[PDB]
């Protein structure tokens, strides 16, 4: 019974921790021509035959709202975009009076504007033309005199014409001494214990898809719609709804664009929209009516379990386009689609969409980007895998939320927790040093 | 790796060599990883230094002086090594971690190094 | 340093202390060297950790359990220690490097540590 | 920490674990600290490597072969351990630091490792 202290090293125990994770990818199928920002060539390959260890007889408390993997992913993305755009052409020389008239889409939103631009030789300026979308241009006068919307606030960096921003699944992997725990309870929602817990080197690939009302291309729930919130009784919180069935969206940019290269300096090129070829048509997105109807009704049914009120949906209440419309990127183009027909037969719901080139991503007002035009036509296929909803009676009203991108990552990282291994410990034995 | 986390404390003694084995441009993307590498080394060395102080540098299982307090644990070995897991154990001892380490360090070294020269 | 590279394996045993001894602005010019310093430390520690696992941490010459396979080497010592150099030797064993190491870690460590407590 | 600096050499032997224990953005402000951390590790490892070579890796007090020279010190222990402090001592031996170290590495290691295999 005369038990003594014995030191054991290599004890299989852990403590919660916050550390630096690294970027890893599955495929190295990406070339150097595309220069995808998520194929940085600074991101390592992951394990082609990854292991997962089931931890039996353990319980672990997971919390998607206080999870630090989300903050780190958010930070990495902002940093990545700023670095990728760092060396590219600045468009401050374009903050000149624009002489604009409507394009010959006559008997809307595209303006034909004239500029006075300094050429490679500083003594001369050339008069040139470009087409702009109405959303990017603000009038100065009541006359045909306009300015770009950013000159009032910030300088524009032109997106690098050779850099793809197409999402590539990224795995976030632990550094030595750390491990990632995964929750395998199919019905795990927000915060609380998970009974089926396993250990992995790293997460599944997560596509860094940016959208504001409908979450796209994520992972579906295994059995039913799962509703996740930090505090479901707080109307100020976002409710993340994970669908157990996807709904497809077909989006397009139906007019044929051309690209006009304008020199604005000594090796400094500006890419302007050139003439539109053929008909001028409005951008749009197609959602099957029958799939949407059953999906939205199932969401109302599941939401009801937490409120016991009749649930209805409404169009968003207002704000700028990033919040009021379904903002998303597709093909490198930036779409803002009107969803009033969703949040409200056998037809297809066709949502009109608008497109804009001068962008202030992640609410970082003061850092504008110009998205150069893409020649030809654009066709997108995507999956709605979830919704971001907010709330305002014997009824309750839900509206699209979004804007703050961390909510789009909590929806994939809710299953993961980072812990550190603390292998040194003590237990009793009759064994003594001598 | 942590396969033994759900196993009992005794059984888990076979994996000490597993748990103890995986401990080893100018941009933020890169500097944060360099900092992580330096930290991994520092954490490794701190554990090795402490084992050296306790006279446990070459051992995964190291018996020391310092008997157990009933205030730390009054549980029999029948449960500790045969039924409990290491996580469960850590949850019972935790508060005494610093106390035990201090007692080992301040006893085991002074009472051996002098006696050996003499 | 490597003076013994052309010497036979036995003679070269006198230089183990030599070969084992030299193992320790915001510009790329300097960051690459900071990274090199960190790597030198990491390589050093990985070799020390492995020797510790095998029970060889304090030794340059460390006898272990695990007999030799005729599939690894069928030469007598008359050739191995007296005529061959270490480069020549490494060129013949190479394919079995991982095999031999696994056989020490999975044997020499587990069969000594449990027995010592007992 | 250095509380024993004014104490005699013998008394100071009780603080060896004190003195030996505290050895572990893209801006200059931060890079210089990262460099300092790497250096602290390198200095630590160099002392540990040297003790390993001398066969003193597990010891704070380590007896070796190599008798004392009257050219190094002609004092009796009555003065060295009981009246002198370690600073005073270092000030008298200093010139022979490299000599003594070479005499341990070239003797204590080679004459023990070959003999142990044999
Ligand atoms: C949710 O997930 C979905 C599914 O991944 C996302 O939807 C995808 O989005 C992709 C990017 O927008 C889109 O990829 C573009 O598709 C265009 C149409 O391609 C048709 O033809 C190909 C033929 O395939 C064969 O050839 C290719 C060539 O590389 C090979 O790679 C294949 O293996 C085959 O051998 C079919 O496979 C398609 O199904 C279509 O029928 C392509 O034209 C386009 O490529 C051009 O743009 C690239 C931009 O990075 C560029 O790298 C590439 O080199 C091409 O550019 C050349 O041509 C242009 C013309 O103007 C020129 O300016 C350039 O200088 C250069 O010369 C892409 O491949 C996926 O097809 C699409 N998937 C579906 C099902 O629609 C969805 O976006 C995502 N959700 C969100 C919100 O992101
Ligand atoms: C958007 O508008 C673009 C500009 O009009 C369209 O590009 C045109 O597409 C047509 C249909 O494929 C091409 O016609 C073919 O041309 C080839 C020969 O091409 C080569 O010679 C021409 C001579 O001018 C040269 O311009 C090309 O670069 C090639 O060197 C013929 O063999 C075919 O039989 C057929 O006539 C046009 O040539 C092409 N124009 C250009 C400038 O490339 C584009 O297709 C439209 N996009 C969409 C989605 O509608
Ligand atoms: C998304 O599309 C919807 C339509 O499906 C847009 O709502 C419509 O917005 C127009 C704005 O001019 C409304 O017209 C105005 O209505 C008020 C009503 O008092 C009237 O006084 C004005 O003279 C004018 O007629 C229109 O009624 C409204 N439709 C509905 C059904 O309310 C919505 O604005 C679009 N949102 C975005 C972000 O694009
Ligand atoms: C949107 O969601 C749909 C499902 O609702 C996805 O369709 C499914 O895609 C997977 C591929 O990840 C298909 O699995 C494999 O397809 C290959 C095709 O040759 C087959 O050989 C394999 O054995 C396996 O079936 C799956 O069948 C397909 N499901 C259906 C009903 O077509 C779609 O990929 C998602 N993404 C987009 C952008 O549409
Ligand atoms: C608990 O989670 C583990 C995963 O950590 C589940 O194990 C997987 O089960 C599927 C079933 O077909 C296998 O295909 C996978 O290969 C298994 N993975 C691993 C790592 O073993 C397990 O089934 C879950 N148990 C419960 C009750 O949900
Ligand atoms: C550019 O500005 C001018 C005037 O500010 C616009 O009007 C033209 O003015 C010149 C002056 O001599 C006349 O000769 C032209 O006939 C005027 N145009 C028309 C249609 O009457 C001109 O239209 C503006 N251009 C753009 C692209 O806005
Ligand atoms: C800069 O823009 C101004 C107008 O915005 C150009 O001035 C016009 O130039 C034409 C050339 O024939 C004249 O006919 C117009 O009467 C001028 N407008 C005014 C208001 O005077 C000016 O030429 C442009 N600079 C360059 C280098 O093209
Ligand atoms: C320059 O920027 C300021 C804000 O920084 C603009 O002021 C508001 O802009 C919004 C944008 O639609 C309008 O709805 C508000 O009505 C504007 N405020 C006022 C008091 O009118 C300002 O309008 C921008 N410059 C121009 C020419 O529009
Ligand atoms: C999943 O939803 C359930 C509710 O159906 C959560 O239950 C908790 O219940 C206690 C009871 O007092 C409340 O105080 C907690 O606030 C509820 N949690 C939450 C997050 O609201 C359960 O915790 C949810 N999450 C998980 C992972 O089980
Ligand atoms: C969600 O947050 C809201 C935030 O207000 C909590 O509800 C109110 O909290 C205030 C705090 O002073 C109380 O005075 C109110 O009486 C609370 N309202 C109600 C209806 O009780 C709410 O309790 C939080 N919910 C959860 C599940 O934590
Ligand atoms: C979105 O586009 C896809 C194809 O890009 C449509 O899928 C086609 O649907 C028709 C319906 O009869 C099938 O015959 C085709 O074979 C399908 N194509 C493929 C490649 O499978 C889908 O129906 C469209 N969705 C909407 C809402 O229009
Ligand atoms: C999780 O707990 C269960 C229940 O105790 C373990 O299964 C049995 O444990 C008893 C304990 O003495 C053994 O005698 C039985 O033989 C075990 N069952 C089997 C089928 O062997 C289970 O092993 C525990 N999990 C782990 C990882 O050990
Ligand atoms: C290189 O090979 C030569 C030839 O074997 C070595 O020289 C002789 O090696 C034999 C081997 O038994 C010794 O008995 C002789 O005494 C060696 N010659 C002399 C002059 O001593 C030579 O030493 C080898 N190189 C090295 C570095 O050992
Ligand atoms: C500093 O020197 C003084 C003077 O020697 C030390 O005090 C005495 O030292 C003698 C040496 O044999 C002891 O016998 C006395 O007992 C010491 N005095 C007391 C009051 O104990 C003093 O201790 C030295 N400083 C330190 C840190 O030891
Ligand atoms: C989840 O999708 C499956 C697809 O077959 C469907 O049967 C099931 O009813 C859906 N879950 C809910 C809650 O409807
Ligand atoms: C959409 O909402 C508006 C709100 O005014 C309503 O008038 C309209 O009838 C609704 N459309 C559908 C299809 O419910
Ligand atoms: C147990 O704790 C008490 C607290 O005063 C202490 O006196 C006693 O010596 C301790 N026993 C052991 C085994 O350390
Ligand atoms: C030699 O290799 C064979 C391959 O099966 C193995 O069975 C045998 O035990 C090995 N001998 C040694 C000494 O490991
Ligand atoms: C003392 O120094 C002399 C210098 O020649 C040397 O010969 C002698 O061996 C040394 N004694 C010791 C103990 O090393």
């Amino acid at each position: 019974e005369n038990l003594w202290v014995t030191v054991y090293y290599g004890v299989p125990v852990w403590k919660d921790a916050e550390t630096t994770l690294f970027c890893a990818s599955d495929a190295k199928a990406y070339d150097t021509e595309k220069r995808n920002v998520w194929a940085t060539h600074c991101c390592v390959p992951t394990d082609p035959n990854p292991q997962e260890i089931v931890l039996e007889n353990v319980t672990e408390n997971f919390n998607m709202w206080k999870n630090n993997m989300v903050e780190q992913m958010h930070t990495d993305i902002i940093s990545l975009w700023d670095q990728s755009l760092k060396p590219c052409v600045k468009l401050t020389p374009l903050c000149v009076t624009l002489n604009c008239t409507d394009v010959n889409a006559t008997n809307e939103e595209i303006k034909n504007c004239s500029f006075n631009i300094t050429t490679e030789l500083r003594d001369k300026k050339k008069k040139v033309y470009a087409l702009f979308y109405k959303l990017d241009v603000v009038p100065i006068d009541d006359n045909n005199s306009y300015r770009l919307i950013n000159c009032n606030t910030s300088a524009i960096t032109q997106a690098c014409p050779k850099v793809s921003f197409e999402p590539i699944p990224i795995h976030y992997c632990a550094p030595a001494g750390f491990a990632i725990l995964k929750c395998n309870d199919k019905k795990f929602n927000g915060t609380g214990p998970c009974k089926n817990v396993s250990t992995v080197q790293c997460t599944h690939g997560i596509k860094p898809v940016v959208s504001t009302q409908l979450l796209l291309n994520g992972s579906l729930a295994e059995e039913e719609i799962i509703i996740r919130s930090e505090n479901i009784t707080n109307n100020a919180k976002t409710i993340i709804v994970q669908l157990n069935e996807s709904v497809e969206i077909n989006c397009t940019r139906p007019n044929n664009n051309t690209r006009k290269s304008i020199r604005i300096g000594p090796g400094q090129w500006f890419y302007a929209t050139g003439d539109i070829i053929g008909d001028i048509r409005q951008a749009h997105c197609n959602i099957s009516r029958t799939k949407w109807n059953k999906t939205l009704q199932q969401v109302a049914k599941k939401l009801r379990e937490h409120f016991n009120k009749t649930i209805i949906f409404n169009p968003s209440s207002g704000g700028d386009l990033e919040i009021t419309t379904h903002s998303f990127n597709c093909g490198g183009e930036f779409f803002y689609c009107n969803t009033s027909e969703l949040f409200n037969t056998n037809n297809t719901i066709t949502l009109p969409c608008r497109i804009k080139q001068i962008i202030n991503m992640w609410q970082r007002v003061g850092q504008a980007m110009y998205a150069p035009p893409i020649e030809g036509k654009i066709r997108c296929t995507s999956n709605i895998t979830g919704l971001l909803l907010t709330r305002d009676n014997n009824t309750e009203t839900f509206r699209p939320g979004g804007g703050d991108m961390r909510d789009n990552w909590r929806s994939e990282l809710y299953k993961y927790k980072v812990v550190k291994i603390e292998p040194l410990g003590v237990a009793p034995t009759r064994c003594k040093r001598r | 790796f942590l396969g033994a986390a759900g196993s009992t404390m005794g059984a888990a003694s076979m994996t000490l060599t597993v748990q103890a084995r995986n401990l080893l441009q100018l941009t933020v993307w890169g500097i944060k990883q360099l900092q992580a590498r330096v930290l991994a080394v520092e954490r490794y060395l701190k554990d090795q230094q402490l084992l050296g102080i306790w006279g446990c540098s070459g051992k995964l299982i190291c018996c020391t002086n310092v008997p157990w307090n009933s205030s730390w644990s009054n549980k029999s070995q029948d449960e500790i090594w045969d039924n409990m897991t290491w996580m469960e154990w850590d949850k019972e001892i935790n508060n005494y971690t610093d106390i035990i380490y201090s007692l080992i360090e301040e006893s085991q070294n002074q009472q051996e190094k002098n006696e050996q020269e003499l």
